[PDB]
């Protein structure tokens, strides 16, 4: 299952 | 010029009345919650510096801090509950909606970025995004005659979003809300990339895990074909998620189920359950399990795909999960198959892995065994061959052990054992 939540590096 | 600043002058520098200044800031920020390798997003918060982030959303003639601050609130947004409560509460939503309209693709995309995070933290905010009307603005932005058209990570970015929109299940999403999105996610379901594919399946397979209501909805949009031929991908990551919706479809109505086995998707479950990935043959095995549950012509599509003897050998030979998810489909099988099926399992060996699975530790798989072995002999009297089956039961070293639970802890177990033992045996 995909991430629910991702940052931005 | 803004790398490495400390939390304090970006204060200042957000704090000054020089627009340049809170730009230079702003940057400052963002390179701090995207770079250190642990970025400092609580003191960010307690210097009370995302009300100031959300009001540089709305300065239109400033696209640059816009920019900014939105990629400093969507790496705030991406941390914790409470964190993304803090971006949620700073009135963050509505200001990001309205910047999915920018001229500026990067803007935009950042604002479907931030909206991602913010509805995947969980169902309450994601229907609050919903609320405050981000489903229309989200597609508008794929309302294109090609997706070919849109830039990869543009397109990646809306569907995971957008999957995230179809997340959650306490409560599941709005009906409204899952029938305006399916068409666009089913022409997603038939693009070619493969990131698109996987978060397009994903978010089906969140749809589809509830009440058979919703699985309608997905399976009138006629997108089980696709999942199949989905099903039938080399990549992992496309075919894990649509095995996941195919499990979902057929924990449905027998008529559902019935639409899975049109599309071919039996032909594929060879693979499936010999795959080398564990996760790929229990997920696998489940689906099987929810079929042979089904109808009997369906069990009869089932042995003419040739998949009882994988059935066998995941039973002799796989993870215990796999097994247990096996030990269920051969249960199902039994309770509503006819004479002549039950008869076909026992031929192509199933006693004796079945027997050797009684030496587990687990007491439902136990019961779930010992039921099976009850219907294949309830199968055997009508034929008047109980003896026979007591025999190989007997030399597999199958009674020892239905002895051995004559005396178990759980009184299912006992006693289906003791009438096993006094009736047959």
């Amino acid at each position: 299952p995909p991430k629910p939540k991702k940052n931005r590096e | 010029g803004t790398v490495n600043w400390s939390v304090e002058d970006i204060v200042k520098g957000i704090n000054s009345n020089n627009l340049e200044s809170q730009l230079q800031a702003t940057q400052a920020a963002r390179k701090l919650l995207s770079r250190e390798k642990q970025p400092p997003i609580d003191n960010i918060i307690r210097a009370g510096l995302i009300p100031k982030f959300v009001s540089f959303l709305g300065k239109t003639d400033c696209s640059p801090i816009q920019f900014e601050s939105a990629w400093a609130l969507t790496n705030i947004a991406s941390g914790t509950s409470e964190q993304t409560k803090a971006v949620v509460d700073g009135g963050a939503i509505p200001a990001f909606i309205s910047l999915l309209a920018s001229p500026h693709a990067h803007i935009s995309e950042q604002a479907v970025w931030a909206l991602g995070n913010i509805a995947g933290d969980g169902s309450a905010f994601r229907d609050l995004v919903i609320k405050h009307g981000a489903i229309d603005p989200l597609l508008a932005l794929l309302a294109v005659p090609d997706l070919s058209t849109l830039a990869c990570g543009y397109l990646r970015n809306l569907t995971w979003t957008l999957s995230n929109l179809c997340r959650n299940k306490n409560p599941a999403p709005p009906l409204d809300a899952v029938e305006q999105i399916l068409p666009t996610l089913v022409r997603l379901l038939h693009h070619n990339d493969p990131e698109v594919l996987a978060d397009s399946c994903w978010a089906i397979s969140y749809l589809t895990d509830g009440p058979n209501e919703r699985i309608e909805m997905v399976v009138k949009k006629g997108v089980v074909p696709q999942l199949v031929k989905l099903l039938g991908a080399t990549e992992l990551p496309i075919v894990t998620p649509a095995l996941r919706a195919i499990g979902n479809i057929v924990t449905g109505t027998d008529e559902q189920t019935q639409k899975v086995i049109d599309a071919g998707a039996l032909a594929v479950f060879p693979s499936l359950l010999t795959n080398p990935k564990t996760n790929i043959q229990k997920e696998a095995t489940w689906t099987m399990s929810n079929i042979t549950a089904g109808r009997q012509d369906q069990i009869q599509q089932v042995v003419n795909h040739g998949l009882v003897p994988f059935l066998v050998g995941v039973l002799s030979k796989a993870d215990f999960k796999t097994q247990k998810e096996a030990a269920w489909a051969i249960t199902n099988y039994t309770s509503g198959g006819t004479v002549e099926q039950i008869v076909y399992l026992v031929h192509c060996g199933i006693i004796e892995p079945l027997m050797n699975l009684l030496s587990a530790k687990d007491t439902k798989i136990i019961q779930v065994i010992l039921d099976a072995i009850s219907n294949i002999f309830q199968a055997a009297e009508k034929l008047g061959e109980t003896e026979k089956l007591s025999i190989m039961i007997e030399e597999c070293g199958g009674l020892d052990k239905i002895e051995a639970l004559q005396r178990h802890e759980n009184e299912s177990v006992y006693k289906a054992s003791l009438n096993l033992i006094e009736k047959y045996f």
